[PDB]
């Protein structure tokens, strides 16, 4: 009806009692602009609205609703790819909106219809240190934790390069046979940054292939959370109907979150544990909801979020709570990046937990999971001697941990270290595990079946 | 015997001494740093459901 | 009868809701979603709706059922997957034609298709009849024809009527019992509220050891069916592998496997995996599955059924008790319905005050563990039934301090480590003997000593080798190595030993589909004696070095243990780990002279 | 007669105001079902009741309530003994009525006649390590600060099982003229404990010395912190007028305080530190009241709380508020479990402040107290002596230490360990520490005077 | 109308809505005594009022109310040099009756005339250790920052009695060209140091060109926060109308702060990080902006605040949020208390902004800057490599690093040591500092020019 007040950004409507939930209802301000909102929340006698267009306008008297009727759905083409959007899919170019074949609903709670078949075959992202240790799966999520005093949107951005360059020695491996297509989603990321995406992109040749969906932070809070609902339900909607390898790669999850915690400071519901939501963890769950083997079990959606960590703990809020509802994670790290390396990854808290069910040796070899599992125990030896070889001199130092000190520098500044244009092969990944392994006698190795061993050693 | 002796306890001496105006007391500050911010997270929290 | 007052997130609130109770099962909207009155203020009462919102208005009606939410167990459980709200996934994926569950689509809790073959229980008519007594049993599957349909817990009468064996459907009464007036008729199906203890004829104190399968979990301190255990997690370090793992190993006549809170991808994985891999109990035809009940939900699905996932788990595992089944009830992860927990007590609105975490937190995780424990089953002709609870803690925010682990630890008696270092190094499930207790070994040791082993004296020794030497690892680091007595090296050696051959074993140890406690006690048997003697040898004079190069061949031979399995001596027993001790007697001969 | 609400455990009845504070009121179901509950406040035309057996469940118009008119007391009885109770104080024996011999309160206090006169005369639990190098006399509070890294109910159980068969030999001595009574209270307790206690009594023939409070962890939390309430005002009568001196064991005080952080979830009231209340202080004194030298001192009571710290914590705030409190403190520590020694009471930071006040002679001797300052001292050092000889090694250790290492094995193994069913009497445990500090020549002992010295070495 | 209610020291009143902001009532109790407040809040048909008398003791319809119909303002004059108050401006020891000449109300901003033009002349106490390494302008702010177990008073004392005999040194050299005059306000301190502030000003002769502000902490919370302001709006009364510059000691900042935090957590604001304010940076900001010259420039207000820290470390509230906004920090150290140095203002991290400002060259030399950088540098380095020296031996510690052991032994025992009647001079410092530089090598001194160091070494 009309706004009896405004509360922080969250507009309180006083309104008869009458609408849908999460309908959009449309607020007539007098300067020659109407905007949308959605009901956040419906309550007795009134409605609490955040109007996704602006934050300042709204009148108590010279304000008029009008209820469109119908909750907000997103309209899906699967001839969205080669196309600009904004948070709200309006053009910014004039001229491409996102048009419809189907209208499907933004949550994805409707549809679901997610196969009970177990991430599969192998997928790779072309930077050894990631596919050989943290074995990427189809329908497998995994996130990418970062940290900032780092180049971390270069790191994202060369995995934006890097996938659909990979599709190729994909095929050779027969752990794909189908399109590739990207779906691009930005959140509160730099100007600089967004022309950065732009031009990889169009570099690949699959600027056809992809959709940008492009929000800033001079765009509202309720509108940032939207943009990767409508993302990730186009990205389903390739997945399914057309069977698909569907690569939605979503960024920033922190200023995703960060969103979600301006709000709930007008609403009944109260903030839990160091002043973020309590349900902060179910609105997690609905953006990753849409990852793995679709049915029809030849498309998947395999989905790569990327997180900064903006405190640099892993035990703040916003990695926590993702890491869990995630099958294992990824570390960049600030160290690497101080010695000069590139990209910069340690491995050591690194660890995917269904890497070994999912990879065989047809597309990988048997030895993939074995050889990764030494490489893991001789580095974290590497690490402690490190420490220890600081504070009390090399009195501590035994012969096993001067030559994994020697292995530390050996694996990160030839094995981990590669250019931006670079993409591996994985079987070539597996002879350089071999050969940095080959400074350390076979008696000493346990992680590794002997018979195992024999054959590729 | 002696020249080695002589050249060991200087460095066993050296390790007593790091230790103990070093190492000790860089544990306690962290520690601290932490405890305080820590504290404050709870509190807050409970004056936030009060208002 | 009801309308809709406001509709907040998935939870609605609803004015005018009068003769109701605090756990009705009502259906809210136009939309008719299945949702439950969690708690009410004064008029308004506040619902938690298991399905989502999306389009759903105020001033919709709101109808009371006019009984509580309760759950369906009846027959064919086995060899079927199914939800927390406990809603059939299969019939769900033919008929709405999405896997997983659609918004305003309703489905039964049970199949209503199916067709059963009842045979009579031991009543005729005119019977005086109660509780958790056997009024027939149904072939459920071709492993196990043990389902016993009882008269429900808090029945008691006198059976008018009593079919004859045959065909019928588990909605075609067979059954009638007058108690004061007509009771109710009765069907193969029974119903149970989730939100109370299920009842029991008398709990019995646990002492019968179950196996685990895993030759670690039973050697340091070993798992007994009635129990309570909590394994250590991270979420990135295998904890999926070995809970999976656990349950085909792990050999009980029932075992339910409930997905809290979960990936999707990991409970899709078990789904895929049971009818592949085959049962130690000679199962056939979908093996695994026909012994397994199955509870499935997904972290993204609504937090609902989530909180509902762990009360309907334990109430199967209770009914097949009843019966006279032992159970194993695997819950992975109890950390994950505790932030479902968290979650409802900031979208109702209620107070958390367990470090940012529920009021009612550390009680309710309390009260789905005393559901656990072995028993004498339901019912007066006696059978011994028993459920052990494995649930899985895992991180909350810290290591071990979040609120989860502390309340847990309180009120488990069983506890089993598993440390991230080694972890990541692979040497998982990692047991240490600090992070580690159980309660129940006495009682346990002296279980075995009846058995045959002389288990009590190997556990000892077990604990000394591992205790001694993190506090010689302790100097070692800080001090470094120039020198460590002759005594203490022996203790590391050995340590690591029993780190490669127990310790780490997950798809490394050729055998271990099911480790006899026999093979275990040989196999830690050689381990101690070799110690001993070693010790020994370096007191009577002899060097450590020599005593080392002439051990040798025997070294060698324990360190590869691992690998083998039972095919000499017994079933259980084996030769090679015999023949093994003696030999070590003839190297301590050459190596002290 | 008509429920307005539950919130949480706190449920809101709405009927009048005309009911006092704690006066217990019924909640009639249409389920047959009764159920009690007691007010914890009284407010205009409403209440607000916590009830003991469930806490939801009730109907908002079927349902009725009714008044008792009597505020909570316990009928206390001597002839109520040697029975197996809930946490309500009701048999679960399935024996005969509770009995009455008065009503007494068991809010707090019910007469409060705790003396202003100090502990002297022995209380024997047993167990060598806290009788000899601690020793209590009667009305002191000392607890027990174990882990759950210990098994900690096993060693609660150890105290009382053996206490109460010190007292023939007290009694021919003449430590004691009157009798010996035992008031034993489990809290949240596992059905396999519960039963354990019962077990392990009847085994002894220590049952009918006892009487057992079983409150079972499926009861909610507002039951089980009134089952140490009921315990210790039945202990007072016993003191008090029939003179006994009785030895009160309460496990587990972790779950009682957590019960109290617990409730509060529609109060006004804010919790301190930790999420535990600021208030934590005068929930803990409140078990701490009843405890102390009855009026007419012969008879006593005597409380040992059991405290377990769920993460090895004693910064944790529950330790540290008792332990200001309290007249010293027993440490536990999981080390010596791990060696093997049961039961592994570490005396390295355990101390009695009124160690000197409680002994004397006729179940003490005189020479109790320089041995208890050779033993600890001698102890400490043997610790300290491991440590060198890992370093040094045996062949080159010092002939002061090796002495002190000898001493640490056998005082861990023979004074501290004791079987399951073996009794250490106070004069039985004094000969045993003789041989251990045989070993040092006179020119080492020294805290000890010639006197002694010269009789036993 | 009358009293409603008090919760805390604030007071529930009603009465209309005719006063204006900080508005004085009048409070008639029936006990004989008036107490007067002044608004804090005005709401519809109510007010809540902080009382500066009495913080209890007020009723319902016992107390009533009239209102003054004036809102608070200081009678601020210059005829108040040499006459005593407390903290409310009246007199405990029987001086002059504050009479009035110009009325300004506080609010931190009188007349606000405050810089825009920056100080450059030069003021000394005689004290080395604060003059060369913080050069302190004519209207800069510099506070002292000690910790528990100083004797912060006794600095304060040093500066107090030593200025007012320097000065007029400084006069000639045109350091100055005017009279010097202290305004003490001290809040919350006890009797015995608030006489030894008053003794001080006796035994100098500088007792008539003092103004004492004594409160006590004992005197209600809200008269404790008006001191530092009352004190203020004097203190430039004095330098607008007789152009002295005016030095402001306001001590204690930590009994400042607990009274703005029990009026933060007993207000219906939410307060900042450690339970201390939200705007407690805000009522902090109130006194520091009342510094620079003022109007006719050659009057100024220049401020030393005393912070002790209450809990030792420069991580708590206090002690960054004054230092972010005043222009430096002069530090004491416990280390140097403990060894016999007095004053035992450390040297390490002791910092002004405004330092190049503050030297000049038409009464100061030029070379106090250049050589000032030295100093701190060398000291700093000095300080470290004797920590250094503790944990190396004389393994890693050169014949150059000796050098610098010696310039630190040093500059401790005469830069810093001397009396606290002992006068120096800015040319004698420099000559000093230059002596005790001299060992290093020219090589060594580097971060000052060849020009300068040829001549002076």
């Amino acid at each position: 009806n009309t706004v009896s007040g405004v509360n922080g950004p969250l507009v309180i409507l006083e309104k008869v009692k009458f609408p849908r939930y999460n309908e959009i209802v449309n607020l007539t301000l007098p300067d020659g602009t109407v905007r949308q909102g959605q009901v956040l929340e419906i309550r007795g006698d009134r409605a609490i609205v955040q109007v996704f267009e602006g934050t300042s306008g709204i009148d108590v008297k010279k304000t008029t609703v009008e209820f469109t009727g119908e909750s907000l759905r997103i309209p899906v083409s699967e001839d969205m790819l080669g196309r600009i959007f904004d948070g709200s899919g309006r053009p910014i170019d004039n001229g491409p909106k996102v048009f419809a074949e189907d209208y499907l609903d933004i949550n994805g709670s409707p549809i679901n219809p997610y196969a009970r078949i177990y991430p599969e075959e192998m997928i790779s992202t072309g930077v050894s240190a990631i596919d050989t240790m943290n074995s990427i799966a189809r329908g497998q999520k995994i996130p990418i934790f970062s940290a900032s005093g780092l180049p971390h949107n270069e790191i994202a951005a060369q995995i934006c390069r890097q996938a659909g360059l990979v599709r190729p020695t994909k095929d050779v491996h027969d752990g794909h046979e189908e399109n590739f297509s990207i779906v691009f989603a930005a959140m509160g990321v730099n100007l600089e940054t967004a022309r950065f995406f732009k031009q990889d992109f169009e570099e690949n040749g699959s600027l056809e292939r992809t959709s940008l969906f492009l929000n800033l932070a001079n765009d509202p809070t309720i509108e940032r959370i939207i943009t990767p609902r409508l993302a990730l339900t186009t990205a389903e909607y390739l997945a399914y109907q057309t069977e698909r390898h569907v690569l939605t790669i979503l960024t920033d999850m922190s200023s995703y979150a960060d969103a979600l915690r301006e709000v709930s400071a007008a609403r009944e519901e109260v903030p839990g544990r160091r002043g973020y939501p309590g349900y902060m963890y179910t609105d997690l769950s609905t953006i990753y909801e849409r990852a793995g083997r679709v049915e029809g079990r030849n498309g998947s959606i395999t989905q790569i979020p990327i997180l900064t960590m903006p405190n640099d703990d892993i035990t703040h809020p916003i990695p926590d709570l993702t890491g869990y509802i995630t099958e294992g994670q990824i570390f960049v790290d600030r160290q690497l990046h101080n010695k000069g390396i590139y990209p910069p990854i340690n491995v050591l808290p690194s660890l995917s937990r269904l890497m070994k069910s999912a990879i065989g040796e047809g597309m990988t070899r048997k030895d993939h999971g074995d050889v990764s599992n030494q490489l893991y125990a001789k580095y974290a030896i590497g690490k402690d001697a490190a420490a220890m070889k600081a504070v009390v001199g090399e009195e501590a130092l035994s012969i096993e941990d001067k030559l994994s000190l020697e292995f530390l520098e050996k694996f990160e500044k030839t094995f981990i270290t590669q250019g931006a244009y670079e993409d591996r092969t994985v079987f070539e990944s597996l002879d350089q595990a071999w050969s940095l392994l080959r400074i350390y006698p076979k008696e000493m190795l346990n992680r590794i079946s002997p018979k195992i061993l024999d054959e590729f050693y | 015997a002696f020249i080695i002796l002589d050249e060991v306890i200087k460095v066993t001496n050296r390790r007593v001494n790091a230790i103990e105006h070093v190492i000790i007391p860089r544990t306690e500050n962290t520690i601290a740093y932490i405890n305080s911010e820590l504290d404050e997270l709870d509190r807050e929290e409970f004056y936030r459901l009060k208002k | 009868y009801g309308a809709i007052y406001s509709v907040s997130g998935p939870v609605v609130i609803a004015e005018n809701m009068i003769g109701c109770a605090m756990y009705e099962l009502v259906k809210v909207g136009h939309d008719n979603l299945v949702g439950e009155v969690i708690r009410i203020d004064g008029d308004k009462a506040t619902i938690q709706v298991y399905e989502e919102t999306a389009g759903l208005t105020v001033g919709d009606p709101v109808l009371r059922t006019g009984k509580p939410l309760s759950v369906e167990l009846g027959p064919g459980l086995m060899e079927t997957i199914y939800d927390g709200i406990q809603r059939p996934l299969k019939a769900i994926k033919e008929e709405s034609q999405s896997i997983y569950i659609p918004r305003g689509i309703d489905t039964p809790a049970l199949d209503r298709t199916i067709k059963w073959q009842f045979t009579p229980g031991k009543f005729q008519v005119g019977d005086h009849i109660s509780g958790g007594d056997i009024y027939g049993s149904v072939f459920e599957n071709s492993l196990i024809s043990s389902h016993k349909i009882l008269l429900p817990p808090r029945s008691r009468g006198t059976i008018t009527w009593i079919a004859p064996a045959g065909e019928y459907t588990l909605d075609e009464k067979i059954l009638e019992v007058e108690f004061d007036g007509k009771k109710s008729d009765f069907t193969l199906y029974h119903t149970w509220p989730v939100r109370v203890p299920r009842p029991v004829t008398e709990k019995l104190s646990a002492d019968y050891p179950l196996l685990t399968g895993q030759r670690v979990l039973d050697a340091l301190f070993p798992c007994v069916q009635g129990g309570t255990t909590c394994i250590p997690g991270a979420f990135g370090c295998g904890k999926t592998v070995i809970s999976q793992s656990l349950s085909k190993y792990s050999n009980s006549d029932a075992i339910i496997y409930v997905g809290c809170g979960e990936r999707g991808n990991e409970m899709a994985e078990v789904l895929m995996e049971f009818p592949e891999l085959y049962t130690e109990m000679s199962g056939t035809k979908e093996p695994i599955m026909k012994r397994t009940t199955l509870v499935a939900n997904t972290s993204n699905m609504p937090v609902a059924a989530r909180e509902a996932s762990i009360y309907t788990g334990i109430t199967l595992a209770e009914y097949f008790r009843d019966q006279g089944k032992n159970v194993s009830m695997i819950a992975d992860s109890s950390s994950r319905w505790a932030e479902a927990l968290r979650e409802i007590s900031g979208r109702l609105g209620e107070m958390p005050a367990d470090q940012g975490f529920p009021a009612y937190l550390g009680a309710k995780l309390a009260s789905f563990y005393e559901r656990a424990g072995k028993a004498v089953a339901l019912g007066s002709p006696d059978r011994t039934g028993s459920v052990s609870i494995v649930a899985a803690v895992s991180p909350a925010g810290g290591d071990f301090s979040d609120p989860v682990t502390t309340a847990t630890l309180g009120i488990t008696q069983v506890f089993w480590g598993l440390d991230k270092k080694l972890a990541q190094r692979k040497h998982f499930p990692s047991i240490n003997t600090s992070v580690s207790y159980s309660k129940y070994t006495n009682v346990l040791n002296k279980f075995y000593d009846s058995n045959y082993p002389e288990f009590p004296v190997l556990r000892d020794r077990m604990k000394e080798i591992l205790s001694n030497a993190e506090e010689l690892e302790q100097v070692v680091q800080l001090v470094g190595k120039s020198a460590l007595s002759d005594s203490d090296k022996i203790t590391l050696d050995v340590a690591t030993l029993i780190k490669e051959d127990f310790l780490q074993q997950n798809g490394y140890s050729t055998y271990d589909a099911f480790c006899p406690i026999w093979k275990t006690f040989d196999m830690m048997r050689a381990f101690i004696s070799y110690h001993d003697e070693a010790q020994k040898a370096v007191a009577n004079g002899a060097n450590w070095s020599k005593l080392a190069d002439s051990t040798g061949d025997v070294k060698h031979a324990v360190s590869s243990s691992k690998f083998f399995e039972p095919s000499r001596g017994e079933k259980e027993v084996h030769g090679e780990f015999e023949k093994l001790l003696s030999t070590m007697q003839e190297r301590f001969a050459e190596s002290t002279d």
